[PDB]
C-alpha cells in the first residue's frame, strides 16, 4: 500500500523547462533510464502531461559511473508538508547515501504525474523521452519522510547498541555523529553500513567562527587611516561602539596620502577599544526555526572566498573563509560550486537546512557550469549578486592561522 | 486510412465545458460543396453523424483554395488542456551530420489516420446549416487539423509506430517535422532504397497512407531558411524590395530584415536607415531617402548577393570557435572543422551596458556561443580568441565576479581585446594628491563641483540643472583634467566606488564615459574612497565650499 501524497493548497505541478545537456550527459542518461524502465520504476508518458522537472547527470566525488540528478526544488516547494542538536557538537560525523532505498517503495499514483521529466536530443533531431516515477524519487523530500517509518526501524536496532552515537537524516544523506576517535570512528560506521546492506569525514569543531583583525602598524599614512576608517564606519553596522571621530580628526587636512600621520595618545585608544569591540561575535544573535537561513559568497581573489551565514543582515550565525582546492586553479565556477557544497553541508548538520544563496556570479555563466561540477544529491536555492566593496574588504580582515594545522 | 492506435486521453481545462458557438450562415451553393466533403468523411470513418443530445458545436465555413472545408477550433482550443509542446526547439542545419542520401516521407492527411479519444470526441461536435431547417450533425473520430492537440498527439503516436523500426535499423536516421519525416542513411543507394519501401510497408501496416509519386518531395530541401544539399547547405537569397517611395513601415520592415541577416552576414549596415526613423509621424508617413541612405540601402544590396553556404557536422573531428571583435561592444564568430569549412557563424550586440569592459564582454560572447553549441553539436568547442593569456589571466584572478572560459588558445587576429586602464593598487608617490568632492540641491539642481590639492591648487565650478551624482562624478572629471601623467584621488562618492571595483571601460553615462577616456590617458590613477559627512581633512575643506 502506498501514502496518499498532494501538492500544497492552489498548488500545479512544476513546469521547469530542461536545459541543455551535453551528448556525454544524454547517453549515460539515456542508460540509466532504459535499466530503470525495465525494473519498472520509471514509466515512458505521453504528452497529455504538461508537467516537467529538469534532469542532469554527476560522477559523485568517488565515482567513474554516472549518476542521475533531478531538480525536485520546484516539486519540493510544491509538496505538502510531513534535529539532534549533538551532531553540530560530536567531534566527527560520517555521510552516508541511503537514497537508493526509496526504490523500494511505490510512489502514489495520483502523484507519479507530477515527477515527469525529459531527457532532451542533441539539436533537438529527435523528441525527448518523457518519463514519470512509479517509486519514491530521490532529491524529493517526500521520500524520506515516507520512508520515514521504515527507516526508524531497520535503524532501531544500531541506534540501541549505541546511544551515544547521533543518527540524523536529511534527504538522500544519513549523517552519523560520534566522539570515538577515527579508526573507533570508521569501525562503528561499517557495523552500520553492514546492517543496511543487510536489508537491501567532517568535525564539527573546527568550524569555530573567527573574528575579525584590524591591521597593527608601525606607521601610518594618511591613506592607511582612510582605508581603516572606512572599513570601521562600515563595522559599526554590526558593532555600534566602533568609533572614528579621533582617527578622522588626525585627517583633518588636505594633505598627501602618502605622509605619515603620527597617532595621538587619544586616536590610540579609539583604535584600541575597537580592537577588543570586535575580539568576539555581536551579542545576542540566536538562530530562528521559522525564518530563512541565508548564505552570501564574496569572491576576495587569489583562490580565496569568504561566507557569512545569517537571517538577518548584519546578526551573522557564522562567518568564514575557504580557499581552492588544487586543481581549481583556473576555474572560479568549480571554486564556487565546492564552496557552496561544503557551506550547505555545515548548515545542514548545524541547522539541519540548506541555506538560500547569494551568488557572485553571472547567471547564465552559472547555469550553464554548475553541474558539471556538482556532486551532492541536493541543490539549494540561490540567486545572483553584485558585491558591494566594502563587505568585501571587511571580511577579508577576518583572521587566519599563525601558522596554521600541522602535519609532520 | 484510420490507424488501430491507442487514443490518448485528453481533457478540457480545469473549469471549463465544451464550446457552444453558432453556426455562421452559408449560401445554398457552400452548403453543397460542405455535405460532399462531410459524407465522404463520414464513409472513410473520420466523422459521425450525431444526436442533437450535444450541446456543443464549432463553426465550420467553405472556402475555394474548387471547393474545401474549414473548421474553427478557436474556442475548443482556447478550452482545451495543454500539452508538453517544448518541441519548439528547431534544429540548425550546421548540426545535422551528413548522409549518403536522404528520403523524406509525406504524412500529412494522416492527420485524420490517428483515433481522437473517443471520450473527447464530443467536444468536436459541428453543424451543416440549411438553406431555417434541421441542420446535419457531425463529431471526429480522428484528430481534426487545427484543433490544439492535434501536433502533439499525432507526434506522439508516429514516435510509437517508428519505435519497431528504428530498433531494428538503427543505421538509419529519422527526423520528424510535422508531415514529413526524414530517413537518411550512409546505405549504398539500394539499399536505401530497399529500406524505405521497408519502412513505408510498416507504415502501411498501421493504416498511414503511403504518399503518390505524384507529390514526392526531392532535394534540395527547402527548409525553413535554408537549401539542404546533399553536401552541404546554402541560405535562400534574401532580396531587398526595391521602390521609389519609402514609408516608415517599409523602413522597419527593412531594417528588421536587415538585422537578421546581420547573422549570417556580418558586413551588413543599418545606421543611415534607421537614422530615418527620427521624429517620424505616421507608419505610412513617406520618408526620402538620405544620400548616405541610398548609399547603404545600395551597399547591403550587394553583399547579399554573396552565397552563404555551411557545411555539415563530422562527429570525428573537432569543433572550434573563433572571435573578433569587429568594434565596441559588437563580436563576431564563425564555428568550423576544417578552415574555411563553416559550420555557421554569428554576431553579438549589445547596448552601452551601465558599465562594463571588453574582456566581461568577451566572456559573454564565450558562453552565449557556448549554450548554443551544446544545443546543435552535444559539446562545447575549442575556442580561438583574440586576447592574451597575460591579459585573461591579470583580469579574471582580480575580478570581483566568478567568471570563466573553457579551453581555448590565443589567436594573434587584430584588433586584440585589451584592459585600457588599471588603477593604481597604492598611492603614486610623487604623485599630486587632489581632493574632489560635489554637492548639488537635489531639489533645485544647482550644484558644486570642485577640488583642493596637497600642492595648494583649487577650482570650484558652479553648475545648474544638475543631480548630485553628476557634481560628484563631474569632480572627478575635473581632477582628471587639471592634473598630470599621475594622480591620486580622493572622493566620497558610492559610485566611484563601483568605477574601482568595476573598472569599466564602456558606460551608459556619457559623463562616465568621459571620465573613462580621461583614465585611459593617465599612466598611473590612484582613486581612492572615503566616508562623506565625515572628520576625514582635505574631504572637509573642499567638501564644505562645494556645499
Ligand atoms: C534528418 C536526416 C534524414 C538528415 C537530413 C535531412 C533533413 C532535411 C530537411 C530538414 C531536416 C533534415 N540532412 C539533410 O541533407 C540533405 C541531403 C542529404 C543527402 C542527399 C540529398 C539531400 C542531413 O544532412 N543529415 C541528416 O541526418
Amino acid at each position: 500500500e502506498t501514502v496518499p501524497v498532494k501538492l500544497k493548497p492552489g498548488m500545479d505541478g512544476p513546469k521547469v523547462k530542461q536545459w541543455p545537456l551535453t551528448e556525454e550527459k544524454i547517453k549515460a542518461l539515456v542508460e540509466i533510464c532504459t535499466e530503470m524502465e525495465k525494473e519498472g520504476k520509471i514509466s515512458k508518458i505521453g504528452p497529455e502531461n504538461p508537467y516537467n522537472t529538469p534532469v542532469f547527470a554527476i560522477k559523485k566525488k568517488d565515482s567513474t559511473k554516472w549518476r542521475k540528478l533531478v531538480d525536485f526544488r520546484e516539486l519540493n516547494k510544491r509538496t505538502q508538508d510531513f534535529h539532534p542538536a549533538g551532531l553540530k557538537k560530536k567531534k566527527s560525523v560520517t555521510v552516508l547515501d541511503v537514497g537508493d532505498a526509496y526504490f523500494s517503495v511505490p510512489l502514489d499514483e495520483d502523484f507519479r504525474k507530477y515527477t515527469a521529466f525529459t531527457i532532451p536530443s542533441i539539436n533537438n533531431e529527435t523528441p525527448g523521452i518523457r518519463y514519470q516515477y512509479n517509486v519514491l524519487p530521490q532529491g524529493w523530500k517526500g521520500s524520506p519522510a515516507i520512508f520515514q517509518s521504515s527507516m526508524t526501524k531497520i535503524l532501531e536496532p544500531f541506534r540501541k547498541q549505541n546511544p551515544d552515537i547521533v543518527i540524523c537524516q536529511y534527504m538522500d544523506d544519513l549523517y552519523v555523529g560520534s566522539d570515538l576517535e577515527i579508526g573507533q570512528h570508521r569501525t562503528k560506521i561499517e557495523e552500520l553500513r553492514q546492517h543496511l546492506l543487510r536489508w537491501g569525514e567532517l568535525h564539527p569543531d573546527k568550524w569555530t567562527v573567527q573574528p575579525i583583525v584590524l591591521p597593527e602598524k608601525d606607521s601610518w599614512t594618511v591613506n592607511d587611516i582612510q582605508k581603516l576608517v572606512g572599513k570601521l564606519n562600515w563595522a559599526s553596522q554590526i558593532y555600534p561602539g566602533i568609533k572614528v571621530r579621533q582617527l578622522c580628526k588626525l585627517l583633518r587636512g588636505t594633505k598627501a596620502l602618502t605622509e605619515v600621520i603620527p597617532l595621538t595618545e587619544e586616536a590610540e585608544l579609539e583604535l584600541a577599544e575597537n580592537r577588543e569591540i570586535l575580539k568576539e561575535p555581536v551579542h545576542g544573535v540566536y538562530y530562528d526555526p521559522s525564518k530563512d537561513l541565508i548564505a552570501e559568497i564574496q569572491k576576495q581573489g587569489q583562490g580565496q572566498w569568504t561566507y557569512q551565514i545569517y537571517q538577518e543582515p548584519f546578526k551573522n550565525l557564522k562567518t568564514g573563509k575557504y580557499a581552492r582546492m588544487r586543481g581549481a586553479h583556473t576555474n572560479d565556477v568549480k571554486q564556487l560550486t565546492e564552496a557552496v557544497q561544503k557551506i550547505t553541508t555545515e548548515s545542514i548538520v548545524i541547522w539541519g537546512k540548506t541555506p538560500k544563496f547569494k551568488l557572485p556570479i553571472q547567471k547564465e555563466t552559472w547555469e550553464t557550469w554548475w553541474t558539471e561540477y556538482w556532486q551532492a544529491t541536493w541543490i539549494p536555492e540561490w540567486e545572483f549578486v553584485n558585491t558591494p566593496p566594502l563587505v568585501k574588504l571587511w571580511y577579508q580582515l577576518e583572521k587566519e592561522p599563525i601558522v596554521g594545522a600541522e602535519t609532520f | 486510412p484510420i490507424s488501430p492506435i491507442e487514443t490518448v486521453p485528453v481533457k478540457l481545462k480545469p473549469g471549463m465545458d465544451g464550446p457552444k458557438v453558432k453556426q455562421w450562415p452559408l449560401t445554398e451553393e457552400k452548403i453543397k460543396a460542405l455535405v460532399e466533403i462531410c459524407t465522404e468523411m463520414e464513409k472513410e470513418g473520420k466523422i459521425s453523424k450525431i444526436g442533437p443530445e450535444n450541446p456543443y458545436n464549432t463553426p465550420v465555413f467553405a472556402i475555394k483554395k474548387k471547393w474545401r472545408k474549414l473548421v474553427d477550433f478557436r474556442e475548443l482550443n482556447k478550452r482545451t488542456q495543454d500539452f508538453w509542446e517544448v518541441q519548439l526547439g528547431i534544429p540548425h542545419p550546421a548540426g545535422l551530420k551528413k548522409k549518403k542520401s536522404v528520403t523524406v516521407l509525406d504524412v500529412g492527411d494522416a492527420y485524420f489516420s490517428v483515433p481522437l479519444d473517443e471520450d473527447f470526441r464530443k467536444y468536436t461536435a459541428f453543424t451543416i446549416p440549411s438553406i431555417e431547417t434541421p441542420g446535419i450533425r457531425y463529431q471526429y473520430n480522428v484528430l481534426p487539423q487545427g484543433w490544439k492537440g492535434s501536433p502533439a498527439i499525432f507526434q506522439s503516436s508516429m514516435t510509437k509506430i517508428l519505435e519497431p523500426f528504428r530498433k531494428q535499423n538503427p543505421d538509419i536516421v529519422i527526423c520528424q517535422y510535422m508531415d514529413d519525416l526524414y530517413v537518411g542513411s550512409d546505405l549504398e543507394i539500394g539499399q536505401h532504397r530497399t529500406k524505405i519501401e521497408e519502412l513505408r510497408q510498416h507504415l502501411l501496416r498501421w493504416g498511414l497512407t503511403t504518399p503518390d509519386k505524384k507529390h514526392q518531395k526531392e532535394p534540395p530541401f527547402l527548409w525553413m531558411g535554408y537549401e539542404l544539399h546533399p553536401d552541404k547547405w546554402t541560405v535562400q537569397p534574401i532580396v531587398l524590395p526595391e521602390k521609389d517611395s519609402w514609408t516608415v513601415n517599409d523602413i522597419q520592415k527593412l531594417v528588421g530584415k536587415l538585422n537578421w541577416a546581420s547573422q549570417i552576414y556580418p558586413g551588413i549596415k543599418v545606421r543611415q536607415l534607421c537614422k530615418l526613423l527620427r521624429g517620424t509621424k505616421a507608419l505610412t508617413e513617406v520618408i526620402p531617402l538620405t544620400e548616405e541612405a541610398e548609399l547603404e540601402l545600395a551597399e547591403n544590396r550587394e553583399i547579399l548577393k554573396e552565397p552563404v553556404h555551411g557545411v555539415y557536422y563530422d562527429p570525428s573531428k573537432d569543433l572550434i570557435a573563433e572571435i573578433q571583435k569587429q568594434g565596441q561592444g559588437q563580436w563576431t564568430y564563425q564555428i568550423y572543422q576544417e578552415p574555411f569549412k563553416n559550420l555557421k557563424t554569428g554576431k553579438y550586440a549589445r547596448m552601452r551596458g551601465a558599465h562594463t569592459n571588453d574582456v566581461k564582454q568577451l566572456t559573454e560572447a564565450v558562453q552565449k556561443i557556448t549554450t548554443e553549441s551544446i544545443v546543435i553539436w552535444g559539446k562545447t568547442p575549442k575556442f580561438k580568441l583574440p586576447i592574451q593569456k597575460e591579459t585573461w589571466e591579470t583580469w579574471w584572478t582580480e575580478y570581483w565576479q566568478a567568471t570563466w572560459i573553457p579551453e581555448w588558445e590565443f589567436v594573434n587576429t587584430p584588433p586584440l581585446v585589451k584592459l585600457w586602464y588599471q588603477l593604481e593598487k597604492e598611492p603614486i608617490v610623487g604623485a599630486e594628491t587632489f581632493y574632489v568632492d560635489g554637492a548639488a540641491n537635489r531639489e533645485t539642481k544647482l550644484g558644486k563641483a570642485g577640488y583642493v590639492t596637497n600642492r595648494g591648487r583649487q577650482k570650484v565650478v558652479t553648475l545648474t540643472d544638475t543631480t548630485n551624482q553628476k557634481t560628484e562624478l563631474q569632480a572627478i572629471y575635473l581632477a582628471l583634467q587639471d592634473s598630470g601623467l599621475e594622480v591620486n584621488i580622493v572622493t566620497d562618492s558610492q559610485y566611484a566606488l563601483g568605477i574601482i571595483q568595476a573598472q569599466p571601460d564602456q558606460s551608459e553615462s556619457e559623463l562616465v564615459n568621459q571620465i573613462i577616456e580621461q583614465l585611459i590617458k593617465k599612466e598611473k590613477v590612484y582613486l581612492a574612497w572615503v566616508p562623506a559627512h565625515k572628520g576625514i581633512g582635505g574631504n572637509e575643506q573642499v567638501d564644505k565650499l562645494v556645499s
